[PDB]
């Protein structure tokens, strides 16, 4: 029995165009633990993205935080792209600073 | 108030790609403070919180030995579990371990935990009495009989009531500026037009620690559990957490909706409205 | 600190 990841894409602080910040992709609720996560800037993969140490919740499902420093603008689109055994194709979630 | 220490072990087999990987992380409450990874270049317990860095070389050495030994033990366990479920050697499997202690304000043991899951499902757990086990299935009953024969629960209990509590007390003392500090949520309500006759009200909670929070919408003082969209509490990356809750409201009816925030950093629960 | 294997051939599953 496997569990598909929940995905949230969001900033560390309320986004302000021109101000430095951190872009997060939080993946959680998944099993097994192998998972691939990309952060995308205008569709392309951001390099040297760091992540938290693998850990898990009380229901044994895993969670990871992927993060990178970003300076948001009104132009630039950001997203998180997630692959997992439970997914037939990569799942992309767009960054919406209202969410 | 209450505090917890928890270790989280994950062992994952990967036939054809080496021996199983063992990774451990340690937490006090919602604060990770150590890690160990058998896939590291030079596997060693490493500090992940400022207040643990003061521990001497003896600490890191001892704990590192414990993790390496545990990785080996887990590899044997994974072999056995394979057998217990009549599984081949070809598949990948996961063994997770979660244990630790909860203490109150006076530092006395409130509760101990020591449990296990195999391939994501509960396998065996030490009962609250710290003297007996609950097995989830006939495979775990084999583990249970083995541990009863070995009086294993007594060792687990000895750790939980002894070293676990004392180390937690020590960590709470050394990291008190963070571990004993609740950061209240910063809160606001946003308004997002959906259509001519409908809009979203979203109640935000930002920058709070620990993660436990209650965030609800009411319409005319009545809870809107079914009509509220509530995201999972998420880490900001600066130790703090975030959460929001949203409701769809008919145009003009916005002032009938209130957002309610409970958090331990809040002396009294907040009530917010749009603007 | 993690629980040490003082037992110690029986702590496995």
């Amino acid at each position: 029995i496997q569990r598909t990841p929940k995905i949230q894409v969001y900033s560390r602080h309320p986004a302000e165009n021109g101000k430095s910040n951190f872009l997060n992709c939080y993946v959680s609720g998944f099993h097994p633990s192998d998972i691939e996560v990309d952060l995308l800037k205008n569709g392309e993969r951001i390099e040297k993205v760091e992540h938290s140490d693998l850990s898990f919740s009380k229901d044994w499902s895993f969670y990871l935080l992927y993060y990178t420093e970003f300076t948001p603008t009104e132009k630039d689109e950001y997203a998180c792209r997630v692959n997992h055994v439970t997914l037939s194709q990569p799942k992309i979630v767009k960054w919406d600073r209202d969410m | 108030g209450s505090h917890s220490m928890r270790y989280f072990y994950t062992s994952v087999s990967r036939p054809g790609r080496g021996e199983p990987r063992f990774i451990s992380v340690g937490y006090v409450d919602d604060t990770q403070f150590v890690r160990f990874d058998s896939d590291a270049a030079s596997p060693r317990e490493e500090p992940r919180a400022p207040w643990i860095e003061q521990e001497g070389p003896e600490y890191w050495d001892r704990n590192t030995q414990i993790y390496k030994a545990q990785a080996q033990t887990d590899r044997e366990s994974l072999r056995n579990l394979r057998g217990y479920y009549n599984q081949s050697e070809a598949g990948s499997h996961t063994l997770q371990s979660m244990y630790g202690c909860d203490v109150g304000p006076d530092g006395r043991l409130l509760r101990g935990h020591d449990q296990y899951a195999y391939d994501g499902k509960d396998y065996i757990a030490l009962n609250e009495d710290l003297r007996s086990w609950t097995a989830a299935d006939t495979a775990a009953q084999i583990t249970q009989r083995k541990w009863e024969a070995a009086r294993e629960a007594e060792q687990r209990r000895a750790y939980l009531e002894g070293e676990c509590v004392e180390w937690l007390r020590r960590y709470l003392e050394n990291g008190k500026d963070k571990l004993e500090r609740a950061d209240p949520p910063k809160t606001h309500v946003t308004h997002h037009p959906i259509s001519d006759h409908e809009a979203t009200l979203r109640c935000w909670a930002l920058g709070f620690y620990p993660a436990e929070i209650t965030l609800t919408w009411q319409r005319d003082g009545e809870d809107q559990t079914q009509d509220t969209e509530l995201v999972e509490t998420r880490p900001a990356g600066d130790r703090t957490f975030q959460k929001w809750a949203a409701v769809v409201v008919p145009s003009g009816e916005e002032q009938r909706y209130t957002c309610h925030v409970q958090h331990e950093g809040l002396p009294k629960p907040l009530t917010l409205r749009w603007e | 600190a993690p629980r040490g294997p003082h037992g110690g051939a029986a702590s496995g599953l």
